[PDB]
RNA sequence: UUAUCGGCGAGACCGGGAUGCACCUCCCGAAGGGUCU
DNA sequence: GACCCTTCGGGAGGTGCATCCCGGTCTCGCTTGGCCTCC
DNA sequence: GGAGGCCAAGATCTCAATTTCGTACAAGAAAT
């Protein structure tokens, strides 16, 4: 339906009504501070500090390694005109350029399957096999397409807590390209 | 000097259309939308105001009367002042301190200009927008296609000499080859109209220059057509108009209306009721209306208005109710002291 | 210069149809609707106006008459102006100076263009 | 003394528009914006406050009494001080800072000046801006285009003498030639204004001069048009207005309002309801509104305000429901101790 | 946080003029038929 | 009492005109004596 | 008739200048 009537309030009582409801997530925070970042949970379900058992973030310190490369301000604007969903060609050229400069298997998380299709079109498949998530496809088929031959996997949407891990279990994509932050459309 | 509110409904006996330049676009004739793109269209109060202003101008022209040949004593500048509020002679100063009390005189001598103001003089009449009551009371009308007369009807060929039939032959071949050429350059022009969309600003303007030179190429290809500069067979783009029987709420006001000015307004409404045409598309008989207005007055400080009467305009006649509207009309008709040479 | 209102009814002796290019779609031939999908369809005034204009053009060519071979004195341009309303030689401009007060005389000389414009 | 908050909605009967010098630019007419180009336009509280202040000034003029043949017993200084708070005389008693009970005697003797303030005297009335409810609800109304009356319908030309016909001929030829020349000059001018975007500060001086000189060239070209200084036929730039039926949330406050001052304010709303017009473009009947206000008073130190009643202004009347609103109106109407003179 | 303390305020209607309109036939072709107390 | 078989192609404009102008405030961030009332 | 209480003058001057957020995907049901 929607949360237009604050339907959330309802489910909040539900968590109260049980003995104890444990809401966890890898992304249950906006900031690294519990009480500043979980306030969207404190404000959407209606559960408040008094009734909140705990508000905490547990992050490991030594878990994995990570090199970050980010596009700066000067980088070409992603959308020449966002309303009618046109992607500026300069940004497409830059994105394909950086995609082709990768020397190993990579996971490209675009935001829309439309972005998946435009990026696949603009790519010349100069790199090892490019695997594309068709609009409304199933990710796991491309996952098992990718385990047999690791390469470049452009899969918008997807994720939902999934990972293209190998058979025994190993990081088979040293690079992960988030082309654009998946900014949600404006919803009048 | 009382305020009169004509609150009422316009029912469209024929579709009611207008093409206002800002509202219309590359798509085609479209009514102004009352807001955003998808908002309910309205008939402009500007068009209604212009129609009623010209009706009042003709009322005044008849009231002063014509000479034997039928010309009016008013000068061209007087006509333009009366029905458009423009001084062609350019003697209308905006905020000159010597017109501060030019108002009451110019009003009582020129009830028309007082009603419909000028550049510097506030119009006493405010003619509002006609807003439809229901939804889906508009639609695309006038959809058609001009077709060659001699292809639809074969008899007209026997009305043409041999050389004229050969001219029709040349004109048809000319339309055919010139149109396929125009179509080829058109599909190229819209191919790169689709191509500019994902273009940086420099290449954006470069593709817009390419579009304008393919437009000049369109024009040049048209020029080369010696038989006709334009095609003769073509689909006519439809125009957006209010449906027949659409009910449009209308609100007109005469602020501080004296008897003579209100009477002139009612005479204008009657003369418009002689030809109740609003908007344009005179072909297809678009614009014919049957409008009824409830005239209400509101003495300042009173908590309620008083309904002076009703003005029903129907194809079968004009009905005026209430003694007050009749009194205003008679007062205007019996006031001989109007000097419209303002 | 009197305004004539022809208010009346057309009774349909045989089914009355028209293929308006807007109204038709890939769904099928549909009469032009009086606003929206579900409104009451109308017969366009454009079709009636064209039929009456061609009728008036035939009236005028019949009143002017035909030569022995049966060819009207008018040319292709005059026929198109009279019934089709399109200028073959480009002698038609809007809001041009010079045609001010020539419209009345042209209307008196050419009642067809006067009526149907 | 009570603090009255009128919280309520202004529904729009005809589009609500206003031209503020700040908001509008060369790009066109724009409504005053709620802090940004891509912001919801608001109807300024300045226009509403001025309309209500003039309504209250008319209330006072009526309440004292129109003697003579309708001349009010007030000088021009008094009318300006009551309606705009400007003292032309300079004799208004300027309250030097630190004066205890600054203007308390003036407030008691002039409820209107107390309500709407003056220079050095705080106005108890604060008329807030009218913020629209919901996205859209604004649009580019008005618009259209001036057309030559005699090029639209030929019947009016039977009312023009021969000399006036040749005058119209000359006027139109002049309009065409001036249009072509001015349009070429304007093409040069807009190319120059495109060269602004290459904004080198040292060039900007030479470009402002080279564009203001070309605008003086435009003015001189227009000045040599013997028949008409301005082109009669021209598209009207549309004005931005809140659409008909738009809901604009309005908040008005009277701080420390006596029953006399609040009664004066309610009487001002009553008289405003006679001509409930806000803004401009009143030729197109723009500004006609129906507004309903909930009057809530708040005793300081009380956690909740109490509702005194509701003021509904509608085309069918003014519904002031509430014992305290009627008490305020009767008290204002029954207090004979107001001195509005110098 | 190199101390302590300080509402910046009061008034203004931006409004006044405009018909966007003028021309077009969308038509051209067809059997929906045959079977059974 | 079971299917048939779903048509093409036209052709898609031309212009005109884009205003005039107002009119942009007071203050005041300190102390002192002179003069005027007046407890 | 000395205490308020309002009002006018004191000569000089620092300095500085603007053009538009965010554009989607899933997976998964004993149903409102």
């Amino acid at each position: 339906i929607a949360v237009n009537p604050f339907i959330g309030m309802n489910v909040g009582r539900y968590c109260t009504q049980w003995r104890s409801a444990l809401l966890t997530s890898a992304t249950l925070s906006i900031t690294s501070t519990p009480e500043t970042g979980m306030e969207w949970l404190c404000k959407a379900l209606g559960l408040t500090s008094d009734t909140i058992s705990i508000r905490k973030i547990f992050s490991p310190d030594v878990y994995g390694s990570m090199k970050l490369t980010i596009a700066g301000a000067d980088f070409p604007k992603v959308f020449n005109d966002p309303k009618e969903q046109i992607f500026s060609g300069q940004w497409l050229k830059a994105v394909v350029e950086q995609l082709s400069c990768i020397q190993g298997p990579a996971l490209v998380l675009t935001a829309s399957h439309y972005e998946t299709r435009m990026i696949a079109n603009q790519l010349g498949e100069v790199s090892q096999p490019v695997y594309i998530q068709k609009a409304g496809q199933a990710l796991s088929e491309i996952i098992k397409q990718y385990q047999e031959k690791p390469g470049i996997l452009i899969s918008a949407g997807a994720s939902v807590g999934v990972s293209p891990r190998g058979e025994n279990g190993e990081q088979i994509f040293q690079d992960l390209i988030i082309t654009r932050i998946p900014f949600l459309p404006p919803d009048r | 000097m009382r305020t009169l509110n004509f609150n009422g409904k316009i029912s469209t006996l024929e579709p009611l259309t207008v093409t206002v330049k800002n509202a219309v676009s590359t798509s085609g004739h479209r009514l102004p939308r009352n807001g955003g793109f998808n908002a309910a269209p309205y008939f402009p109060g500007t068009s209604i105001r212009g129609t009623l202003r010209h009706a009042a101008h003709k009322v005044i022209v008849d009231r002063v009367g014509l000479n034997a040949d039928g010309k009016s004593p008013f000068d061209l500048a007087e006509h333009f002042m009366l029905a458009q509020g423009v001084d062609i002679n350019g003697e209308a100063e905006t905020f000159a301190p010597g017109e501060i009390n030019a108002g009451a005189e110019l009003r009582s001598k020129n009830p028309l200009i007082s009603l419909f103001g000028r550049w510097g003089l506030s119009g006493k009449v405010g003619i509002g927008n006609a807003i439809p009551d229901g939804d889906n009371q508009w639609g695309m009308f006038g959809g058609g296609a001009r077709s060659i007369m001699f292809q639809r009807d074969e008899s007209l060929m026997e009305f043409l000499e041999t050389d004229q039939v050969d001219r029709l032959e040349r004109l048809l071949e000319e339309q055919a080859e010139a149109s396929v050429d125009i179509s080829q350059i058109k599909t190229e022009q819209d191919a790169l109209k689709k191509a500019m969309k994902s273009a940086d600003k420099d290449t954006k303007a470069e593709l817009q220059i390419k579009v304008r030179e393919l437009d000049e190429k369109i024009q040049a290809r048209k020029d080369q057509k010696q038989e006709s500069r334009e095609s003769i067979r073509r689909p006519i783009d439809p125009y957006e108009a209010f449906i027949t029987g659409a009910e449009l709420s209308h609100r007109m006001s005469i602020k501080n209306a004296t008897d003579e000015e209100a009477g002139l307004f009612i005479s204008a409404l009657i003369r418009f009721a002689a030809e109740p045409r609003f908007g344009g598309h005179a072909n297809h008989n678009c614009g014919l209306v049957e409008a009824h207005w409830t005239v209400t007055t509101w003495k300042p400080g009173e908590l309620v208005p008083v309904t002076l009467g009703e003005i029903v305009i129907t194809p079968n006649g004009v009905e005026i109710t209430g003694d007050e509207l009749f009194a205003m009309v008679k007062a205007f008709n019996e006031n001989q002291s109007f000097d419209f040479t303002a």
